[PDB]
RNA sequence: GAAGGGCCGCGAGCCCCCGCGCCUGGAGGAAGGAGAAGUCGUAACAAGGUAUCCGUAGGUGAACCUGCGGAUGGAUCCCU
RNA sequence: CCCACAGCCCCCGCCGCGGAGCCGAGGGCAAGCUGGUGCCAGCAGCCGCGGUAAUUCCAGCUCGGCGAGCGUCGCGCGGCGCUGCUGCAGUUGAAACGCCCGUAGUUGGCCCCCCGCCGCCACGAGGAAACGGGAGCGCUCCAGGCAGGCCCGUUGGAC
RNA sequence: CAUCCGGUCGAUCCUGCCGGAGCGCGACGCUCUCCCCAAGGACGAAGCCAUGCAUGCCCGCUCACCGGACGCGGCGGACGGCUCAGGACAACGGUUGCACCCCCCGCGGCGGUCCUAGCCGGACACCGCUGGCAACCCGGCGCCAAGACGUGCGCGCAAGGGCGGGCGCCCGGGCGAGCAGCGUGACGCAGCGACGGCCCGCCCGGGCUUCCGGGGCAUCACCCGGUCGGCGCGGUCGCGGCGCGCCGAGGGCCCGACGCCUGGCGGAGAAUCAGGGUUCGACUCCGGAGAGCGGGCCUGCGAGACGGCCCGCAC
């Protein structure tokens, strides 16, 4: 099936090397799971058997994430709304998909339920006076069936503002 | 010299050996192929073939005889060869349409003797080797 | 390539030290992992059979082991494929022959008869240092032990002596220069020397120079080189004291044998 | 496969390149008439160890006297030519090798040592009595008339105490 | 980049000589060594051309000399990062260098 | 949670076209070699009866002949 | 006796099958006498024989070589300094480009007393045996095998 | 263990080839007393296959017949054996590495599990009754076991994720090398547990990877366009143009690229014999590849397995 041996490539000069074997079960690939934000439904992960018994979980769909505002260390579960930004292709900001290196959009309500009332970075409180604060993903889902990240702070978070403020 | 003698000249050495053997005629008819692929026995060492015609030749200027010999096809090539059965006498013994085992001459694939573009000889007939029949030591009444 | 794991072992593919006989047959004994790997080890049965010579066949072997008739470190095994490497305990209580394994000067295996007072141990080779699970320091050796919770003061390369009823450590010996040791792969396995210098290369292996009691030097690097003691062994050692005749002196020694 | 392909083998005489040469066969005649040899493979196999022994006596020759392994190959080899009786024992040099000759080799056979102890008439005799198994050497019957003997046993060479 | 990145130097380190340097930040490196045969006793020179990360904190151009640490596989054909450069002079003749 | 269906992925087999390599028929045309004691002349070897040969160009049943320039491996080591 | 069962080898008793072919005899290349045939039949790796003595064909006698093996066919090495690194040839035998410039390539005078680097030499570590070499051992010898002796280097299988 | 001989002429000396003389590998032909060792459908048919055999064992579970059957369950069947089609910067040989990896048995340790425990629940197999079909194959009903399956008694514990070192450099858990482990803020309750094994180390094995070596033809001189590099994600046991999107333009070549051919498996080695070398290497050991051609997959630590399954084609 899907493969990732080299034999099928051509050599550093451009020629065909040639073959002398058949596929092989250790240079296997699989098709994506192509994880789906949910915006019969509901949380679907599914388990996979791996070279060794060892076991792999990728999930489908999901809705929530556990998410960290480092600079005040500030933790918790929140749900996401929706994928606003995406370097390698903006198709997958259209359908919604997550992958690591997501921009995402997150609820205020767990964060705002305790903030607005010390003195912290201007920018985030302007966020948590509103309805949702801009994040990032920093987990593989796919691999470990789930999806974290961390709330964005300073030079990162002015270079996506710029980037998404046109639009 | 002549020839280059550098410390640092071995490259040029094989290339030029490389290059100048084959200029032999009996390196070149040993690894160029040609005489492989025109040799109708394909490097064995006899054949086996179908006698269609029973011929004799005549011999060279300062010789005067007819040597005996019979037409063969081999089985394998389907081609047509000469071959040629020396022993006195050997000639009533072999008959048309037969089968036959047919190997070489001294020298590799040239002429011997005063026999006139002739490389081949006959060795078995039916089974039973003809330098045995010469002797008596067996007959062929099976045939 | 193999799907799987090997099973077999061809007689002309085994160690040479073991000295199998060409004419023997066409398989030898695979040994089975355990303390020792292959190429560091000599299994049960040959000893038990083509040297004591108390059996002729596997099968008298195999009644014997499952017998219970041959003690490892104080405990029975009963594999006739079991691997014995350097300084284990070999007992035989039904006829009380005790012997320790360990290297003569040609660079083969030997049994050396020993005394009770000596029989309660023996001498291990660490060589790692980790941390286990919850960060618990650990320790690990040459015969495929782990230890936990060892003195921090002791490091790699060193020598622990462990009782053999109770894996914990008496005494350890450290690597240093001027302390007896004993080479145990290469060339020179069988030779014993004090050490005399040590001369490190980053990113490649270390060499070690160790000078005989008769005044001659060798070279081996520091993955085969064993302490025994300091200045002076800790266990009993074959009659010869590591001296590795030259050929001339074996072949005198061969004719007046003669 | 069968343990049988691992036997090694070799063969043991070398024939000559120059096959038709007159006092070649006239000295082979001549030879196998005085030690009344069968065929002339045995004079092929006693060049053939000739050979072998001269060749080890040149590479040790090439090399120093202090060499450790000239001294060790020297020894061995004096030793055993020694003990064969073919070299004389007042020899101890790896010179006097080079001088030695087959019929040196031929007159250590056992038709040879009991012909010259006057227990046989003649060396067709001897080949004849040892076929019929009237011999023995250090009490075993010896039947191989190329069978050499080493000096140590010729003075226990004897008839057969079954013989008859 | 082996000071600031995520990789490190672990096996063999080598010299060579700059051969071209037109990507982004690789370069391509030459080796030159000596091959000995023996029917004719005598040698034969040979190259080979090796290919290298090159980080931004070094400056290069063709024909200087560069030390080259190996690393884990970074792409299709660049198993090796620069570790050290020394220039060489201008115009300089061309000339084979075994290192 | 079965049968069944849709989209993608791995990918057989057949059809169409292109290219490469190895063999092979063919009226007629043309080369070479061997065989014999064929017909027409004598080009070369002697100054071989016009000294021989090289390159180039034209002509003629055939060997060959002629023109321009060159060589002696020539038939000359020798003349104000 | 051996053998899983049986052969075989070996040992003990009674009777006792003693059998040599294949090539060649002009030279290379060791080895010659009558009868036929008559450039026919045939031999002959090459030179050559045979057109009335055929020292060469076909037969008999005799003789030589190897020998339980001998001869024929094909291939590889050698022969071959006829592929030439060691170690060919290049006026006339086969073979110096019509001449000059010139990049890759190959090759480059003499000089510094010691430092660094490359080649080079020596030693060493590390890494399978089998094969080959080789120490010791009377499978009756031998091709072989690693045995084996009693009062054995710790018996040995070194390198 | 450094050798020559016959043949161009009316005679002679040379060049130069033809032929002879030796060893080995096979086939053909004649012949053959005794003993010992010993190869044996490889040689442009990896062509086709009747017939028989080549992988079983057993601790657990007996109201079976008189405990042996049978069946469930466990281990093994991925080793061994055959061949050399394919494949020419590959395989393979020597030398590195994983601070980019996985691993059954075995040996030694370790063993704390968030929110009826004098012992839990329901089934199937064999078997009984009733039956289909030429064969191969199975159907329905029915009581019963487990070291089988499911649930699960218990001192907080799997994967992953955020934060936590310096001020030119160098001078313990561990390294040549900031690598491991731990704390702490949030997520999630994976594995073990109705006769206690999840986890760690070693070992054998595998996967990839550095450097050097690795056939011939120039009547093949220019070749490559995921081809060369960079950024990001995905997938993988894992690094990686391995795959996808975007960006740039590169990479190789007379020190012979690319293409074509091979009656091309490689090495340890074999034949030959002054020294230097030439030719071969199907076959005993190691390594690779395949099981009519081409593809796909389940079980399992481990197979893209064929004395395992699915499809197309040829039989
Ligand atoms: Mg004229
Ligand atoms: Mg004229
Ligand atoms: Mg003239
Ligand atoms: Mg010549
Ligand atoms: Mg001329
Ligand atoms: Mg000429
Ligand atoms: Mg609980
Ligand atoms: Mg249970
Ligand atoms: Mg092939
Ligand atoms: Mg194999
Ligand atoms: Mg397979
Ligand atoms: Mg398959
Ligand atoms: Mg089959
Ligand atoms: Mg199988």
């Amino acid at each position: 099936g899907i493969t990732h041996d080299k034999m099928y490539k051509r050599s550093k000069t451009g020629a065909v090397q040639g073959k002398w074997h058949k596929k092989r079960k250790y240079n296997l690939g699989r098709q994506p799971a192509n994880t789906k934000l949910i915006v019969n439904e509901g949380q679907k992960i599914s388990t996979i058997r791996c070279r060794g018994g060892n076991i792999k979980r990728r999930a489908l769909r999901l809705s929530h994430g556990s998410f960290a505002w480092g600079s005040a260390d500030i933790s918790h579960k929140a749900r996401i709304l929706q994928v606003v930004y995406n370097s390698t292709s903006n198709e997958l900001v259209r359908t919604n998909t997550l992958v690591k290196g997501c921009v995402v959009q997150i609820d205020s309500a767990p964060f705002k339920s305790a903030l607005s009332n010390d003195t912290l970075d201007k920018e985030i409180l302007d966020q948590i006076r509103g309805d949702h604060i801009l994040a990032r993903i920093s987990s593989r889902p796919g691999q470990v069936g789930t999806a974290d990240g961390y709330i964005l702070e300073g030079p990162e978070l002015l270079f996506y503002q710029k980037k998404l403020a046109p639009k | 010299m002549s020839k280059t003698s550098g410390l640092y000249t071995a490259r040029k050495l094989r290339t030029v050996r490389r290059v100048n053997r084959w200029a032999d005629k009996k390196y070149r008819k040993a690894h160029l192929g040609t005489w492989l692929k025109a040799n109708p026995l394909e490097g064995a060492c006899m054949a086996r073939g179908i006698v269609t015609q029973k011929i004799g030749i005549s011999a060279k200027q300062p010789n005067s005889a007819v040597r005996k010999a019979v037409r063969v096809q081999l089985t394998k090539n389907s081609k047509k060869i000469t071959a040629f059965v020396p022993r006195d006498g050997s000639i009533t013994y072999i008959d048309n349409n037969d089968e036959v085992l047919v190997a070489g001459f001294g020298r590799a694939g040239r002429a011997v003797g005063d026999i006139p573009g002739c490389r081949f000889k006959v060795i078995k007939v039916a089974g039973i080797g003809l330098l045995a029949l010469f002797l008596r030591k067996r007959e062929k009444r099976a045939r | 390539m193999a799907r799987g794991v090997r099973k077999h072992l061809k007689r002309l593919n085994a160690p040479k030290h073991w000295l199998l006989d060409k004419m023997g047959g066409i398989w030898a004994p695979r040994p089975t992992n355990g303390p020792h790997g292959l190429r560091e080890c000599i299994p049960l049965i040959l000893i038990l059979r083509n040297r004591l010579h108390y059996a002729n066949t596997y099968a008298e072997t195999s009644m014997i082991l499952q017998d219970k008739n041959v003690l490892i470190d104080g405990k029975p095994r009963t594999d006739p494929t079991f691997p014995v490497g350097f300084m284990d305990v070999f007992e035989i209580p039904k006829v009380h022959k005790t012997f320790r394994v360990l290297y003569d000067v040609k660079g083969r295996f030997t049994l050396v008869p020993i005394q009770s007072n000596e029989a309660g141990f023996k001498l291990c080779r660490v060589q790692k240092i980790f941390l286990g699970d919850k960060g618990m320091p650990y320790l690990s050796t040459h015969d495929a032990r782990t230890i936990r919770f060892p003195h921090p003061d002791i490091k790699t390369n060193d020598t622990i002596k462990i009782n053999l009823k109770t894996g914990k450590i008496d005494e350890w010996y450290k690597f240093d220069i001027g302390k007896i040791v004993m080479v145990t792969g290469g060339r020179n396995c069988g030779r014993i020397g004090t050490i005399q210098a040590i001369d490190k290369h980053m990113g490649s292996y270390t060499m070690i120079r160790m000078k005989d009691t008769e005044g001659t030097e060798f070279l081996t690097r520091l993955c085969n080189v064993f302490v025994i003691g300091n200045d002076s062994p800790a266990v009993a050692i074959p009659t010869t004291k590591g001296i590795r005749p030259d050929i001339i002196k074996n072949r005198e020694l061969r004719l007046r044998s003669i | 496969p069968r343990i049988s392909r691992h036997r090694n083998s070799s063969k043991t005489y070398s024939t000559p390149k120059k096959p038709f040469t007159k006092p070649r066969l006239d000295a082979e005649l001549k030879l196998c008439g005085e030690y009344g040899l069968k065929c002339k493979r045995e004079i092929y196999r006693a060049r053939y160890m000739l050979a072998k022994i001269r060749r080890t006596a040149r590479n040790l020759l090439t090399l120093d006297e202090n060499d450790i392994k000239r001294r060790f190959e020297g020894a061995a080899l004096l030793r055993r030519l020694h003990m064969l009786g073919i070299l004389d024992e007042e020899k101890d040099q790896l010179d006097y090798v080079l001088g030695l000759r087959i019929e040196d080799i031929f007159k250590r056979r056992l038709q040879s040592v009991i012909v010259e102890s006057k227990l046989a008439k003649s060396v067709h005799h001897a080949r004849n009595m040892i076929k019929a198994r009237h011999i023995s050497v250090g009490g075993q019957i010896v039947n191989i008339p190329s069978y050499m003997v080493r000096i140590s046993n010729t003075s226990r060479v004897a008839i057969a105490d079954t013989s008859s | 980049c082996p000071f600031t990145g995520n990789v490190s130097i672990r096996g063999r380190i080598l010299r060579g000589v700059v051969h071209s340097a037109k990507m982004q930040r690789s370069i391509i490196v030459r080796r030159d060594y000596l091959h000995f045969v023996q029917k004719y006793k005598r040698y034969e020179r040979r190259h080979k051309h090796v290919a290298a990360h090159l980080s931004p904190c070094f400056r290069v151009k063709e024909g200087d000399i560069v030390t080259i640490g190996e690393c884990r596989p970074l792409s299709k054909t660049i198993r090796f990062n620069v570790i050290k450069v020394e220039p060489v002079s201008e115009a300089a003749k061309k000339r084979f260098s075994p290192f």
